[PDB]
Formats: structure tokens, sequence, C-alpha cells
């Protein structure tokens, strides 16, 4: 379940980040790619990203570790349960629904802070009911399908 | 815990929405004037890395 087309793309993507050519991705190089996309990542964020990919612990990302990151499952039963368990945080009475107004507040004003247009699209896909509630199992399913 | 929960949800949704070439999640990169292929490449990678970071912190907090 990995083709020579898939590997060529992942290898070309690996080199957009490895500006050095030394076969290894540094926090500095990752910060340079992010900063050119107009993001302003802190060093703390860059080190967390590198540390979640760096499997052997030498502070850099080689190509095999890059491959593991790109091929790691995101739509599996275990990830499904983590996202579901993340929504239950905001389901105060455990009834499977979050208030659309509470959802948009959390999505725009906590964590990474999505934009209002991003939340519009997000909430339009699950639908709001007559009661202003959002069935959040709809996100868990449509994101892991 | 609430910040870790919100970041897991938001980084998962940014990965999912980035699969749609016409999603409004692409409109936030105002530093790029014309989104090209290598741009959609690196963005998708970054968002993926930010999801695994948030998954890790959510596990610690729950
Ligand atoms: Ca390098
Ligand atoms: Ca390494």
């Amino acid at each position: 379940q990995l083709t020579e087309e898939q590997i060529a793309e992942f290898k070309e993507a690996f080199s957009l980040f490895d500006k050095d050519g030394d076969g290894t991705i540094t926090t500095k190089e990752l910060g340079t790619v992010m900063r050119s996309l107009g993001q302003n990542p802190t060093e703390a964020e860059l080190q967390d990203m590198i540390n979640e990919v760096d499997a052997d612990g030498n502070g850099t990302i080689d190509f095999p570790e890059f491959l593991t990151m790109m091929a790691r499952k995101m739509k599996d039963t275990d990830s499904e349960e983590e996202i579901r368990e993340a929504f239950r945080v905001f389901d105060k009475d455990g009834n499977g629904y979050i208030s659309a107004a509470e959802l948009r507040h959390v999505m725009t004003n906590l964590g990474e802070k999505l934009t209002d247009e991003e939340v519009d699209e997000m909430i339009r896909e699950a639908g709001i009911d007559g009661d202003g509630q959002v069935n959040y199992e709809e996100f868990v399913q449509m994101m892991t399908a | 815990q609430i910040p870790a929960a919100a970041s897991l949800i938001q980084t998962a949704w940014r990965c999912y929405a980035a699969e749609n070439p016409d999603s409004s999640t692409w409109k936030i990169y105002i530093r790029i004037s014309q989104l090209r292929e290598h741009h959609r490449a690196t963005i998708k990678v970054i968002r993926r890395m930010q999801y695994f970071v948030a998954k890790k912190k959510f596990q610690q907090a729950r």
C-alpha cells in the first residue's frame, strides 16, 4: 500500500523542506518554509513538530521518518475515538450535541483559532437543527470516512 | 481539558478541509498571491504535523 508515484511526491515534498540537501529537516528549515507561507511560528511550535516526527531522537527529520509521518493513518478507529473524545469535552450534558453558538466560540477563540469563514464551512456541513444544536458525531464520521 | 480538546478538533478539521481544493481554508494564506502546487504540498504537510502534535497533547490531557 505504497506506490512509486506516492514515494516520488513525498520525496519532492521532503526536498521543499530540506533546503540544505543534507537529507535532514531542521527546525530552522521548517521555520523558513512556514514563515514564507506567512505564518509566524514560535520556536516552541517548531520543536514540537520536529519532536513528534523525529522517531529516533536526534532532533532532525530524515526521509524514513518523513515517510512514517506521511503514511500514518488519520481516519482509523483509534483516531476517530480521540476526535470524538475531544468533542465530548464540550458536550457539557453528554447528549451528543453541542450548541452551534458554543461550537463557533470555541473554534474561533480557543486553541489555534479558526477563521469565521472556516467555521461557517465547518458548521454548514453538519447542519444546525431547529434547536441551534450540532450533532458532533457528524464531524467524527465525515472527517474519518 | 479544553485547550487541548479545541486544538485537536481544529487541526483535524484543517487537514480534512485541505483535501477540498475549493475550501475556504485556502483563503487564509494571504502572503501567497497565487496558490501553486508546491504551495498546496507544503501546507498539507505542515497541517498534518500540527495534527499529530495536537493528538499528542490531547492524549496527555485525556
Ligand atoms: Ca537540512
Ligand atoms: Ca531523526
